[PDB]
RNA sequence: ACGGGGAAUCAGGGUUCGAUUCCGGAGAGGGAGCCUGAGAAACGGCUACCACAUCCAAGGAAGGCAGCAGGCGCGCAAAUUACCCACUCCCGACCCGGGGAGGUAGUGACGAAAAAUAACAAUACAGGACUCUUUCGAGGCCCUGUAAUUGGAAUGAGUCCACUUUAAAUCCUUUAACGAGGAUCCAUUGGAGGGCAAGUCUGGUGCCAGCAGCCGCGGUAAUUCCAGCUCCAAUAGCGUAUAUUAAAGUUGCUGCAGUUAAAAAGCUCGUAGUUGGAUCUCUCUCGGCCGAAGCGUUUACUUUGAAAAAA
């Protein structure tokens, strides 16, 4: 649920084991998926993907460079 | 308001197609032949040639008795003779279009240190320039892509403070003399 | 043999790879 | 939107909407009326002695309220006209940190110039992040004590070695009080992180504890606890929980004069018997041998991460006797299950809800949307409690403070709490499904024996017999009811009473209706395969129990569904139809399921941990 | 949507951006009215009202950061409450005082320029090439390395006296002294099916987890997932998201299409618009023959001139 206008959004948590860095009510920077507001092939009606959770990067958590802050 | 100049300019263009064999091959042959570091040193000398071809290709539409073609076209050939890329008998404006990348890469200070015999390889010239062993007429030059002009080719030497020409030995020889 | 592996596997999942390998054999350097 | 002026107006309303809602909670803290600006200060690196820095920030007017060991004082500098309050603690000590950094408004970290933190400060840093961090600010002490060149590197050789804990923050150094004068302004104008737990309950901090016993032979009496009220309007007919010594009911509140006003005895409430709720948790009406355990716990754990529940089938006792109690589910998520078929006798000792969310929104509204006749916040109210033992008194003279906070209705009885944990990767030791662990569930402290479970949305939940390092698990235990949300910590004594932090997380819904299910997998082997039939050796041994477990569906390790068709051996063999053709590599196995209930090993007493060091 | 000078891209034509340091406009929370003065409807002036909001002893008093810093809020999104009038200039009675104009530092991978992370030599190879031997095999003749083989010679990065720089400092430039052998003083970011450079190698998983812009991959031999090795591309930089430009002759003036792929109005009349067939070969009143003054029906076109801010 977006901060700046209240709108709601389903975003895709990309790599494997990357839902396991997220809990509920967390603050998430979301990007586009790459097709400029259209869905990306396999996923139906999903136009966004998670970039950062809890002000740390997902590529930093997946590759183990950093720790999930609580 | 500030007293600063923001006038800058990029000195290279990247190709339109990134993964193209025999572009990759030809530039790797030009990297290995002339001791260059990365592709961007070929794309830089491709860019100054493309500026010289383009300005001559503009000057070839004006007629032979144009003012601008006679002035600015004689000043284009003068620089290309001066840096030693063209010769003197080929100063029509149509032997500009027969120039290549290798003519411009033979005039760097690196290949000239190799050509004069002050080095023994094209990678030995890069270090001998970069370690500050090479001077041009009085002045230590620290840059390998220093395009050597035609009059400054006869004065390239070994930098009177260096262990190679001057004589005071380096860091290593003096410590081994201390351990003697 | 790129000829046989192309003539067999031009229809399968490995078609693009065997066409790549066959052009590599034919063109050559 | 429509036409440039009803768009500029439409922005102005929503700008005014947001800009006024951010102000309705700013006056919760540190006004001129002044519930004092509590600032907890801890050093991370043990090179940093804490009396080095606190003397420098002492002087506006200093009021040294004396404590046991640490100097926990209050500050007034009226050139900016604010009332600060400074408490101080030590790294690694779980006792003196976690009890007053929970009611604090601000934490002030003191980092060393050289490194970021030692190993022991990283321990209490991990518990504070999971407890719920208030407003925090970095600080350093020895920057200008380095040479005039070697200080512009030392902030720069530090501030990237902090970001794997602290992603972005400036570092306010401490060398002077003119350096600290820029700290108290930065301390004053922050963004106030609102701890979501404390803004529904009325809490307090101990400034001076006084005691006189009713009788001396029974070693229990009545306390005169004094301190500011800092929560909501403190009702008199609510209960009172000291964070380390259980729950009880007080008998008298009274507001004396404020000993520390910003700019320089009446009894008002008494407890009746008609409104005061009764205190009962239940319904009244009805070395190398452990190393031998340790080496197998590096192995019996590892029989779970490669085999799900591969047990051995019983060769001696019959299969309708050893696995009598279980059952087979046709589909683990879409099966019917009566949630009250076999209630244990412990479930006749717990309390139920008609609808937990709708009774939460009615008890959430009354503290905020309804005004009660209790004492309002910001006051200085001392307090007479009824019956607390003498042991809480002299430990305050050692130096630890005692924190008491009010409770909501239905927060003193017993129910079945479900709580989400994630295993902290700082510990590497395995934990059984029914161990004894130290729980810190939202200002409480107790030992318990949980049931680890999986975190799904369906009604059934499969028991995980151990603790994994990546899946988020749910603990389930009998405990007193704490209304959500509540931050959870889990500890375990490794040796010498050192508490090893193993799991963090938050709270799910407290209810007994969560079905946690213990599985058992019966593995067999097919040894004569046919065209869509199979002869399965070793799964059973008798002939008769094959007709017992005939309706229980079968599965294989390669995804094939099947079922028992007939038996053919007088020994334990059977015929089983299948859907695909079985492979020679397969291992057909069936699943048996039953309900499971946790143990009642609740105790409100926790041993006080030692200073946590390394080994 | 502040406008221009301009900026990005670009064969030629074009398209899009231009809040932003120069010129011009406007405005100091929102409207309104004035005083003074050569000049203001002035806000680092005043008087009201509407909106916020500070002190108060409750009678009163004072406000306006879209100046420089700094704070909160907002948000994907942006630096120090630093030093100085020495420079460039401005104001004043003034060679003297003042200037958050401006300069100097700090933060700063916005972006642009140069550019290290090794060079060389002697051995040996079941390495290649050049002369001979039919061939075995004969050589400092030229090259190469999965030699963590040996060997000194060269050097910065750092550490650091001094000078120099500057208002005073820093930085760079110049020099002492120390400063390299796994020269551990280790280079990263994406990838290896095709588009598109580069492995149907090995282990794991088994339409799961996941990958994949697109096509597709994964159901027990996965060229594609998770990894190990190896290889590739750019390289102190490289991925991702979004805006935009080319690719797009997929907006078409150059330069598209309209039977069947999307598309010609049911037919005809008709005003505006747009477009329209041949044809036609410089002189009068004056000044010293050379200048005035007039033209001829009026224009479009083309060529020259002069005027077009600097950057």
């Amino acid at each position: 649920q977006l901060i700046k206008n209240g709108k709601k959004i389903t975003a895709f948590v990309p790599n494997d084991g990357c839902l396991n860095f997220i809990e509920e009510n967390d603050e998430v920077l979301v990007a586009g998926f790459g097709r400029k507001g259209h869905a990306v092939g396999d996923i139906p009606g999903v136009r966004f993907k998670v970039v950062k959770v809890a002000n740390v990067s997902l590529l930093a958590l997946y590759k183990g460079k950093k720790e999930r802050p609580r | 308001p500030v007293a600063r100049s923001w006038v800058c300019r990029k000195t290279y263009v990247t190709p339109r197609r990134p993964f193209e064999k025999s572009r990759l091959d030809q530039e790797l042959k030009l990297i290995g032949e002339y001791g260059l570091r990365n592709k961007r040193e070929v794309w830089r000398v491709k860019f100054t040639l493309a500026k010289i071809r383009k300005a001559a290709r503009e000057l070839l539409t004006l007629d032979e008795k144009d003012p601008r073609r006679l002035f600015e076209g004689n000043a284009l050939l003068r620089r290309l003779v001066r840096i030693g890329v063209l010769d003197e008998g080929k100063m029509k404006l149509d032997y500009i279009l027969g120039l290549k990348i290798e003519d411009f890469l033979e005039r760097r200070l690196q290949t000239q240190v190799f050509k004069l015999g002050l080095a023994k390889s094209i990678h030995h010239a890069r270090v001998l320039i970069r370690q500050r062993h090479i001077r041009v007429r009085k002045q230590v030059v620290n840059i390998p892509s220093f395009i050597v002009r035609l009059d400054s080719q006869k004065h390239i030497d070994f930098s009177l403070r260096s262990p190679y020409g001057g004589g005071r030995p380096g860091r290593v020889k003096r410590k081994n003399a201390k351990k003697g | 043999d790129p000829y046989e592996d192309f003539q067999e596997n031009w229809n399968t999942k490995h078609s693009s790879g065997v066409t790549r390998e066959l052009m590599r054999e034919l063109n050559g350097g | 939107e429509l036409s440039r002026v009803d768009q500029r107006h439409r922005a102005s309303q929503l700008r005014k909407q947001k800009k006024e809602a951010v102000l309705a909670e700013k006056r919760q803290l540190g006004g001129k009326d002044g519930p004092p600006h509590q600032v907890l200060v801890v050093p991370l690196h043990s090179r940093i002695s804490l009396p080095e820095a606190m003397q420098l920030l002492q002087d506006g007017t200093v009021h040294l309220n004396e404590l046991g060991n640490t100097q926990n004082f209050m500050l007034l500098c009226p050139r900016l006209k604010h009332r600060w309050f400074f408490t101080s603690a030590r790294p690694g000590d779980l006792h003196v940190v976690l009890d007053m950094a929970k009611v604090a408004d601000t934490i002030l970290f003191l980092l060393d110039p050289l490194e970021g933190w030692d190993s022991t400060g990283d321990y209490c840093l991990s518990c504070l992040f999971a407890q719920g961090l208030p407003t925090y600010t970095l600080a350093v002490q020895g920057i200008s004590g380095l040479p005039l060149k070697k200080q512009i590197d030392t902030r720069k050789k530090l501030s990237k070695a902090v970001e794997k804990r602290f992603p972005h923050d400036k570092l306010l150094l401490l060398d002077t009080q003119q350096e600290a004068g820029m700290l108290l302004r930065q301390l004053a104008n922050q963004k106030q992180q609102h701890l979501a737990f404390r803004d529904r309950r009325a809490y307090l901090f101990a400034h001076a504890v006084d005691f006189v016993p009713s009788e001396e032979n029974n070693l229990v009496g009545t306390l005169k606890i004094s301190g500011y009220v800092r929560g909501q309007t403190l009702n008199v007919n609510r209960l009172l929980h000291i964070v380390g010594y259980g729950d009880f009911q007080m008998k008298q509140i009274d507001a004396p004069g404020d000993p520390f006003p910003l700019n320089p005895k009446v009894l008002m409430k008494a407890d009746p018997g008609r409104q005061e709720s009764l205190q009962a948790e239940v319904i009244p009406d009805p070395d190398e041998e452990a190393e031998a355990k340790m080496l197998e716990k590096y192995k019996q754990e590892r029989l779970e991460e490669m085999f799900p529940d591969e047990v051995d089938t019983p060769r001696d006792v019959a299969a309708r006797i050893r696995f009598q109690k279980y059952r087979g589910l046709k589909s683990f998520r879409t099966s019917p299950w009566d949630p009250k078929e076999n209630l244990p006798q412990d479930y006749a000792r717990i309390f139920q809800f008609q609808n937990f969310t709708n009774t939460r929104k009615s008890i959430f509204k009354e503290v905020e949307e309804k005004e009660v006749e209790g004492a309002e916040v910001g006051w200085y109210v001392t307090l007479h409690v009824s019956e607390v033992p003498v042991s809480v008194v002299e430990c305050f003279r050692q130096g630890t403070p005692l924190i008491a906070f009010s409770l909501l209705p239905h927060e003193q009885k017993m129910s079945v709490l479900n709580m989400v944990v994630r295993r902290d990767p700082g510990n590497t030791e395995p934990v059984k499904a029914k161990e004894e662990l130290i729980f810190h569930c939202g200002f409480r402290r107790f030992r318990a024996s949980p049931l680890f479970s999986q975190h799904t949305a369906a009604d059934k939940h499969k028991l995980q017999r151990f603790l994994t390092a990546d899946m988020a698990l749910v603990a389930t235990v009998y405990a007193p009811i704490t209304f959500p949300p509540a931050s959870v910590l889990l500890f375990k004594q490794k040796s010498n009473g050192m508490h090893s932090l193993i799991a963090t997380g938050h709270l799910m819904s407290v209810d007994p209706d969560r079905m946690v299910i213990k599985r058992v997998v019966l593995s067999g082997h097919p040894f004569k395969i046919f065209t869509k039939m199979a002869v399965v050796r070793y799964m059973f041994f008798n002939r008769e129990d094959v007709l017992w477990f005939k309706p229980v569906e079968l599965r294989t390790k390669w995804g094939r569904r099947g079922h028992i068709k007939e038996p053919l051996g007088t020994h334990g063999h059977m015929k089983c139809s299948f859907d695909g053709k079985l492979k020679s590599q397969d291992t057909v196995l069936m699943n048996l399921y039953k309900r499971v209930f946790p143990k009642w090993t609740y105790d409100p007493y926790v041993p006080e941990p030692v200073p946590w060091l390394k080994s």
